[PDB]
RNA sequence: GCUUGUGCUGUCUUCGUCCA
């Protein structure tokens, strides 16, 4: 999540954090939902765009 | 599981006569032993047999 | 200072943005944060920011350098000659600059990073440093009869896995409860288990993945409450049965290591995390030990 | 070595809910779940499993008078704010007043001061991107009419100059797309634009 | 807060329906 590459052994790693669609949940800056798979746009910076792959805090 | 409807079948799984019946309603519940998987690791007795 | 980069992809949630406008900061108060300059080494080595080391004073130290270089004539021979050695010391100090300021970088960075060592190395210290659970009526480093409750996850289909080990460290019994925990019989079954089977463990951990562990944690105190469970103290106010919760990276490491598998080829993954977190009790050390490489990759 | 170590309410949080006690406290922002809604109250679930809820005093705001059933409903998702925290018990109160979930913005508490922070230079990158945001695109007006014609005012005239009296041409305006400027040639290289305000457009191209 | 259930053979043979 900070924007870093790590390489650790597969054992090392503690688990997939299975989610639910009811604990993952993401609201854009208007407060509208946006679930998974749709297109955002960022509002300021580079401004891209792009699928969403995973929500998390 | 079919996609229809279970409610009418009886305890032994068949339906009674006089019962309106529409498509894809089952009248004649079967099941068929499967060996059971490793689930018996954390599943309160709800596993798929 | 910062480049494009660091104006773009500095945001302010970003942990870079505790310094994206910092000016002036003293080097002597850095060796007690040294996070914060690592962080801004860090910053500039992605190509967002660039440090710069300056003196307040460095105008006095060109100047002293100059009257002890100058000459004192004043003919107009001579300031010809003051201004020739002006400027060639002015491109002197634009030369030597860079070079101090390397240096200085690499000694904070030296300091800064034997600082943040030393700091691992006290809470890595700190995070091991725990001797086993000292039952009552016992001498400490005795090692106590373990018993550890666990479902996991607690969702509906989600039954509590119960493995005992001794003090001999060895798998004594695993047992599996497959009613709801909130019935009787749940309470029951546990209730014959603990007693009946002679098992009499010292202590009780209870752990799981999530807040339902809690209540799990809530009906077992509840229950050894009610009846009374004292251990069995060999040959009087018998002292009740311990239930704790119990720290897990452990657990969860081994629950995932081909050594459980090989040492328990036949039981399930919630029996590896059971057996886990009664050995940690028993003795975290060697437990902390058996990590091997994977202990690097612990939240120190 | 020290006695067994006994996890307190804090580390007992910590481990269950995975979330440290300074990344849930009072003062943050949280895109919490709906799970109950009722008249006095609704019940929501937070993304670690926390159960809150938030009394009828805050899910509407002070103005309004609607009922909360009709404003939010089941699996409706909203912004919250935390109050309190029962770390032992993992309940927590929020609140959905906009004074929390919008004005909270500086949650940092990053010392500003000027003698080691630049507040100058942020202020003028935070005009710099708000500029940056009001920077938009327009683009032209295309209209079918036989006496429309996509040119200046100084074009206009100029290709009514080699036509006789009279004659009437039809170009977009400066006030804006529901604006048309009319150029008819009152005399000899006299000309009169005449501004158009348009109403009920279907379309910004379309008449 | 207890939360909903998605999947079907194949190969022969016969007897039919509408044109032809």
């Amino acid at each position: 999540s900070d924007g870093k590459l790590l390489s650790l052994p597969p054992v090392s790693i503690y688990s997939k954090l299975n989610l639910n669609p009811n604990q993952q949940i993401a609201i854009d800056s208007n407060g509208v939902e946006v679930k998974v798979g749709d297109t955002v746009r960022e509002f300021t910076g580079e401004r891209r765009q792009g699928t969403i792959l995973h929500v998390y805090r | 599981l079919k996609h229809g409807t279970y409610e009418k079948l009886d305890e032994d799984g068949l339906i009674a006569p006089g019962v309106r019946v529409s498509g894809d309603d089952i009248i004649i519940g079967k099941t068929t032993p499967i060996p059971p998987d490793t689930e018996e690791l954390g599943q309160r007795t709800k596993y798929h047999t | 200072e910062l480049t494009e980069r660091g104006k773009l992809q500095i945001e302010p949630e970003s942990p870079y943005f505790d310094f994206k406008y910092a000016k002036n900061r003293p080097i002597s108060a850095l060796t007690a944060t040294p996070d914060l300059y690592l962080r801004m080494i860090q910053a500039e080595n992605d190509g967002l920011v660039n440090i710069k080391v300056e003196l307040p004073m460095l105008s006095t130290v060109v100047d002293h350098f100059y009257n002890i270089l100058k000459s004192d004539g004043t003919s107009e021979i001579s300031e010809k000659w003051n201004a020739l050695r002006n400027d060639a010391w002015k491109q002197s100090l634009d030369k030597l600059i860079p070079l101090v300021q390397l240096n200085v970088k690499e000694s904070i960075r030296r300091d800064c990073e034997r600082v943040l060592y030393f700091q691992v190395k006290n809470s890595f210290t700190k995070k091991i440093d725990q001797a086993p659970y000292q039952p009552p009526t016992y001498a400490k480093g005795t090692i106590p009869r373990v018993l550890t409750l666990s479902f996991g996850e607690g969702n509906r289909g989600d039954a509590v896995l119960g493995v005992f080990m001794d003090d001999s460290g060895d798998v004594k019994s695993q047992i599996k409860f497959d009613e709801d925990f909130q019935s009787r019989d749940f309470s029951d079954s546990l209730t014959r288990y603990i007693k009946s089977n002679n098992i009499n463990p010292d202590i009780i951990g209870i752990s799981g993945f999530n807040i339902h562990t809690k209540k799990l944690f809530d009906k077992v105190n509840e229950l050894v409450n009610e009846e009374r469970l004292t251990i069995e103290y060999d040959n009087s106010d018998k002292h009740l049965i311990r239930v704790i919760y119990v720290n897990d990276e452990t657990a969860r490491l081994y629950q995932h290591s081909s050594k459980s598998s090989a040492e328990y080829p036949n039981r399930p993954q919630l029996a590896k995390y059971c057996i886990g977190l009664a050995k940690y009790i028993q003795s975290p050390l060697l437990e902390y030990l058996a990590l091997d490489e994977s202990m690097y990759s612990l939240h120190i | 070595r020290r006695d067994f170590h006994i996890l307190n309410e804090a580390e007992i949080f910590q481990l269950l809910t995975r979330e440290t006690v300074d990344s849930f406290r009072k003062g943050m922002v949280i895109p919490v779940y709906v799970r109950k809604v009722e008249s006095s109250y609704m019940s929501v679930s937070t993304q670690s499993l926390i159960a809150g809820n938030i009394q009828r005093q805050d899910i509407l705001e002070p103005n309004d008078r609607r009922d909360p059933r009709e404003v939010y409903s089941v699996g409706q998702t909203v912004r919250a704010c935390i109050l309190d925290v029962d770390y032992y018990n993992f309940k927590c109160q929020l609140s959905l007043l906009r004074q929390f979930t919008e004005n909270q913005v500086a949650g940092l508490n990053v010392n500003r001061n000027p003698k080691f922070w630049d507040i100058e230079s942020e202020n003028r990158d935070r005009q710099e991107e708000i500029d940056k945001q009001r920077e938009e695109s327009r683009e032209s007006r295309v209209i079918k009419h036989p006496f429309f014609h996509n040119m200046k005012s100084k074009e206009a005239e100029d290709y009514l100059a080699a036509r006789p009296v009279g004659d009437v041409v039809i170009r977009p305006s400066s006030k804006g797309s529901n604006h048309i400027t009319i150029s008819w040639k009152v005399a000899p290289q006299l000309y009169q634009h005449i501004d158009v305000l348009e109403e009920n457009k279907d379309d910004a191209n379309a008449i």
